[PDB]
């Protein structure tokens, strides 16, 4: 995936 | 002006107004040093700070929690640069302070062939001098664009995007009664928005050679 930004949508 | 599209206006409108520009940036483009590096890394601050501001905004929008997980990045991927530009236009159109900033822009690295479209660019923007809601709409529209590569399931996402169309084209009509086609207008602006797509991954090649450095989130968000 694209990590960092699955962590910035699911904050 | 229904209840239901009222109420969608406050969500957008409430998600929006969250977005702000830290402190620390405006403080930099007006007290530090002025060279090409320098400009370059302030700029590299605005563009972090911009996709995590997109990222705030998107995960906000009506329907977007619901939608495939993958869809989700594809979307965020697939509007990053247009959304950037967007932004970018309504926040330079800060008192001047836009001049420092623009110097800056002007004298980061880059080409006149993308620094002219750019400047250009916001002039068509502010020659509609559009409004917090319908920036916020627009915004919203490029977004959730069915149309971006790597979507699984376009018409989930057209089912978001139509509602604020409805919306955006209702207060057109409103605010601009006068001129029936400012929505084609608008329309018209999302247009012109399109070929920073093309714009942007040349630049980002000119930038590469040089061997610039990126942020993690700038580097993830755009296929570094
Ligand atoms: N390392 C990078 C630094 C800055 C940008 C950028 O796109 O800056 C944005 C701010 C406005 C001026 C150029 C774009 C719009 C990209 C990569």
């Amino acid at each position: 995936e694209n990590l960092l930004l699955r962590y910035l949508l699911d904050k | 002006l229904t209840p239901d599209q009222q109420t969608l206006l406050h969500f957008i409108m409430d998600s929006y107004n969250k977005q702000r520009m830290p402190q620390e940036i405006t403080n930099k483009i007006l007290k530090e040093e002025f060279s090409a590096e320098e400009n370059f890394l302030i700029l590299t601050e605005m563009a972090t700070n911009h996709v995590q501001v997109l990222v705030e905004f998107t995960k906000k929008l009506p329907g977007f929690q619901t939608l495939d997980h993958e869809d989700q990045i594809a979307l965020l991927k697939g509007s990053a640069v247009e959304a950037m530009f967007l932004r970018s236009a309504e926040i330079f159109n800060p008192s001047g302070h836009s001049d420092l900033l623009e110097e800056r822009i002007r004298n980061s690295g880059i080409s006149d062939e993308y620094i002219t479209p750019m400047f250009s660019f916001y002039k068509s923007i502010g020659e509609l001098k559009m409004t917090q809601e319908e920036y916020a709409l627009l915004t919203a529209i490029v977004i959730l664009s069915p149309d971006r590569q790597y979507i699984k399931d376009r018409e989930a996402v057209e089912k978001l995007q139509e509602p604020l169309l409805d919306v955006l084209q209702k207060l057109c009509k409103i605010h601009q009664p006068e001129n029936p086609q400012h929505f084609a207008c608008l329309l018209g602006r999302l247009t012109e928005l399109r070929t920073f797509n093309h714009h942007h991954a040349e630049m980002l090649m000119s930038w590469r050679v040089n061997d610039h450095k990126f942020t993690p989130l700038l580097c993830e968000i755009w296929d570094v």
